[PDB]
């Protein structure tokens, strides 16, 4: 697929995924904050389309993200993220996309996540999280 | 509590 | 260098390497 | 003076500032760098006019500043930052202004300056800056 | 506080 | 079981671990370093005996953990880590105890494991790891 | 390498 | 001088240092918090002794350090650091020494200070501080 690198932000304030409850995740947008104000993001698109759109809007600065866990798994011969599910300190959002595969999770006792990085081709293909107090 | 922290130094100048 | 880092975790997913 | 707070960010690429060799530093403004794109910081004005204005522009990411000097005093008054001088791994720029009063100086052994608050009337009443590795 | 902080991640195991 | 918290130090120097082939992770012991001087980290030992012990001895500064895998699963009735796998930029250590349960991992792009915390009963429970530049 | 780091501001006295 | 140079630790429990009120400071010596327990550091000792000894002992992690400052200038042809004042956000300790040269500061925002490192001959040479969140 092709790579992106969103760099380090100051907090989350709002995510934009879409998914196929058949293949796996599709596109990935996130509003960052940056230093009180909003940052939109590139919005990370696949190279295909027919997904399902779905906005998660935090309550930003009292609610972040405590664990992110999803599923990996093969999609038509490639190794995708099938599944994403982002707990906060107020809700669950998720589980998106399909949860079959080996799962993953990561939780945080102490930090946020400020940023993200990876790869979508048809699908999300891999993915990594900046983290900072 | 969402928003990430970093060192900061100073003023100097005026107090 | 003059960037500014921060710790990376992953990456979750297909094999980078 | 009216305080600005530009926030943190990921480097430095270019500092734009103003002085008048008989006054003060005035004018203040910072090109940063968020994560591989240059960031225009806002221009942060002297309340008066008649200033020199200087253009330090580094060589991002190879140059960075490793020493923020200056001299504080007395002006009509007020006890504003009358000179200002920037030691990277490459050169020194300045000293800008009026090398006259109080010394001051933060060398960094380690880390790299992220970013600039502080205040200006009709000149630079003081600052602050944001540090990160 | 004066007490130093550090990004820390888990848990992982039983909860 | 009884709950532990190292703390954060400068890095790992060497892991000191029990397991038994049919069970789980028992004793958990760690050697940091200390602004360059081995600390020796306190044995968090199980309630039980018949482990067998592993030294992890890494060739610190040179060598550091890059990815910490492992497996949870049911052990009796108690959900506890069976297995722990450490791999380096030099080698792989591991895996120790049963890879059977649920997989976890840990890879990390950019930082060091500096420190652990977690708790141990017959087998070690759970635990958590500290990060940072 | 696996040594962690740190900001470090100074020195004040003799360069 | 002869250079130390003790390192990061969790935060600051005692500072012992030694001055003469007609030379500098002459020793050093702090205790740091490592992880909740107090760590005796080395005391870094003048070639030289018949200084004043002096032990400001901080109501650690309620209380913390907020402001160095201090005076360095010559003494028998060297440039040392002949005061320093540790101001935290209970109580100003200090000025401890001779206030007689230049002063210097070192105000934080957002921070601590965590280690320090310098050099001591006769006198304190120099010195710099480990900062951190
Ligand atoms: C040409 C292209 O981008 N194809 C996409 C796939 O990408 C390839 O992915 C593998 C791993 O599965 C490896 O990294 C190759 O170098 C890379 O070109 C992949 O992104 C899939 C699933 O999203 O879509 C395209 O086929
Ligand atoms: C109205 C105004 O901002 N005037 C500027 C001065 O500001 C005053 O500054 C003092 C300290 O020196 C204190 O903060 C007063 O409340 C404030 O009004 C000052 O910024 C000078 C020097 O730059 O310019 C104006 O006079
Ligand atoms: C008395 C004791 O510590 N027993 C250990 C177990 O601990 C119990 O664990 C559960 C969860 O699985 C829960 O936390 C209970 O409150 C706690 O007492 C557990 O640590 C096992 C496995 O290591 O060993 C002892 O039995
Ligand atoms: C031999 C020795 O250590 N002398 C001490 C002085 O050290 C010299 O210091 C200068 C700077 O002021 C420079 O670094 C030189 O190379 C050093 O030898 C100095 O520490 C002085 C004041 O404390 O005491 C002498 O004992």
């Amino acid at each position: 697929g092709k790579a992106f690198d969103d760099g380090a932000f100051t907090g989350i304030r709002e995510i934009n995924l879409s998914y196929n409850k058949e293949t796996a995740i599709g596109d990935f947008q996130v509003v960052y904050d940056l230093n009180g104000s909003p940052y939109v993001g590139q919005n990370h698109k696949s190279f295909i389309t027919g997904f399902t759109p779905v906005k998660i809007s935090l309550d930003f600065p009292s609610e972040y993200i405590m664990e992110v866990s999803g599923y990996t798994g093969n999609v038509s011969g490639y190794v995708v993220v099938r599944s994403l599910t982002f707990k906060t300190n107020k809700k669950t959002y998720g589980p998106y996309g399909v949860t079959s595969g080996t799962p993953f999770n990561l939780p945080i006792e102490n930090g946020l996540i400020v940023g993200f990085k990876g790869s979508i081709g048809y699908w999300l293909d891999y993915f990594s999280m900046y983290l900072s107090l | 509590s969402g928003i990430s922290q970093t060192v900061i130094v100073g003023p100097w100048g005026a107090k």
